[PDB]
């Protein structure tokens, strides 16, 4: 009846003065606009349609095209950001959001997406649904005494929109907006569908990318043990947006990364710097190199949950990228830590790799190495051990690198090198 | 010395209904 119609015929029947003649004609464009291959989204835009279909988003005595203009212009909005823009430039966003209150749960939803869409295409239309004012009702569908209550799909889009709301960086979205979704963030975060926590962990690890004071206003609302939880998960899905949300904290203030440390978190890195996907551990590697360029007694809790022998094990094999994580969290580790734990670390057999992974022709992984050395070589000094040091590294062959290392492009490289052979070699 | 960052993968900023 509707199906495989041409955007001529679409066009002659929303022309027409017959409501139910559009109805059939805006069906025909969404199943068109919902076709699996190739759907012809720039001809409906030409043939000037948009305007129309919000036009038709008012319609409150037919449900039926409200609902089949809202789909066909969430499908127009979810390509291309100029295609999104021909439908913000139809008036959409505050049909969309008046929508948003229909007693029809299937047209809100719809309006919820559309509005998904529209955010996702980046900060400036993010901040610009926020200032038609989507908020309040977004989160007023979910001012319910249990989420369980709600359809999952439902839940599921408001979950996504409302991450994309709190999505992108230049500009971060308003604090203002930011602190009225939280609350529902949080609620969300506790749910037990995969896919919600999975979309609302994304969100917070979203908000926890960017200054120390966005760090904090996640964290103040007690958010980090139920983010420890999820970072146990069994589901990947689930691990991944909560170990980026708990490398973004220990980003910020020696206090917050205490409080993912007083959590638990630390206990989970065993596994996350062995996980078969390298992802994880690459983000894992990187987590541990921020919390070990910490205090003396953050350095001192990574030493007890025994994690210095999988930096050395992350450092021996794995992804090159995780072994540059690795290396930058060995470096920040010699530089912030006590003689001590310098000489566990030494101990738990670090050199060889560091010397091993010398051979790179990564500039930054190079500079990164060396300055570890220096560290350890002071810590020797402090200890007049630094010609056993000095023998250590030589017999795994790290002499002839240091050397190699002495005739390189990088001027910083070479003076480090240089260094390093003339006092110590 | 701390740095800042820069299915598993982050949600599609867009999403068609098919």
């Amino acid at each position: 009846g509707t199906v495989n119609w041409s955007v001529e015929d679409i066009v002659k029947g929303i022309n027409s003065n017959n409501l139910e003649s559009q109805l059939q004609a805006t069906q025909a464009a969404r199943k068109l606009l919902s076709r699996e291959k190739q759907p012809p989204i720039d001809n409906i835009i030409r043939a000037g349609l948009i305007p129309k279909f919000v036009s038709f988003l008012g319609k409150t005595d037919c449900s039926p095209i409200q609902f089949e203009s809202a789909w066909a212009l969430t499908n127009i909005a979810s390509g291309t950001s100029e295609q999104t823009k021909a439908v913000v430039d139809g008036g959409a966003i505050p049909a969309f959001i008046s929508l948003l209150a229909s007693p029809h749960a299937h047209i809100s939803e719809q309006a919820v997406w559309a509005l998904g869409n529209i955010a996702g295409d980046g900060s400036a239309f993010r901040d610009l649904v926020i200032k038609h004012g989507a908020i309040d009702p977004l989160l007023a569908l979910l001012a319910v005494p249990d989420l369980s209550t709600l359809a999952c799909g439902y839940l599921r889009n408001l979950t996504w929109t409302l991450s994309n709301l709190c999505r992108n960086k230049n500009p971060a979205p308003p604090l203002d907006a930011v602190e009225q979704i939280l609350p529902t963030l949080v609620r969300l975060l506790h749910h037990n569908d995969p896919e919600v926590l999975a979309d609302s962990c994304w969100a917070i690890s979203y908000l926890t990318d960017g200054p120390n004071e966005r760090i904090e206003m996640v964290v103040k609302k007690g958010v980090v043990p139920q983010l420890v939880k999820l970072l146990g998960a069994t589901e990947l899905p689930i691990v991944t947006p909560a170990l980026r949300a708990i490398g973004n904290i220990v980003t910020g203030t020696d206090e917050q990364t205490q409080k993912v440390i007083d959590a638990g978190a630390l206990a989970v890195f065993p596994s996350l710097l062995t996980n078969p996907k390298t992802n994880i551990q690459k983000e894992a590697t990187w987590t541990m190199s921020n919390i070990t360029a910490g205090r003396q007694d953050q350095i001192q809790q990574v030493v007890n949950h025994g994690l210095v022998p999988f930096l050395v094990g992350v450092l021996s094999k794995a992804d090159f990228k995780t072994q540059k994580e690795a290396a930058w969290a060995i470096t920040n580790y010699t530089s912030g830590g006590t003689v001590e734990q310098i000489v566990y670390l030494v101990h738990c057999g670090i050199i060889e790799p560091l010397m091993n992974l010398l051979s790179a022709k990564d500039t930054k992984i190079i500079q990164v190495i060396l300055d570890a050395i220096s560290n350890i070589f002071q810590a020797a000094e402090k200890l007049g051990e630094t010609e056993k040091l000095s023998i250590m590294i030589e017999e795994c062959g790290g002499l002839d690198k240091i050397e190699a290392l002495q005739r390189h492009e990088n001027e910083s490289v070479y003076k480090a090198s240089l260094n390093l052979i003339e006092k110590y070699f | 010395r701390k740095r800042k960052f820069g299915t598993s993968t982050p949600p599609k900023p867009k999403k068609n209904r098919e």
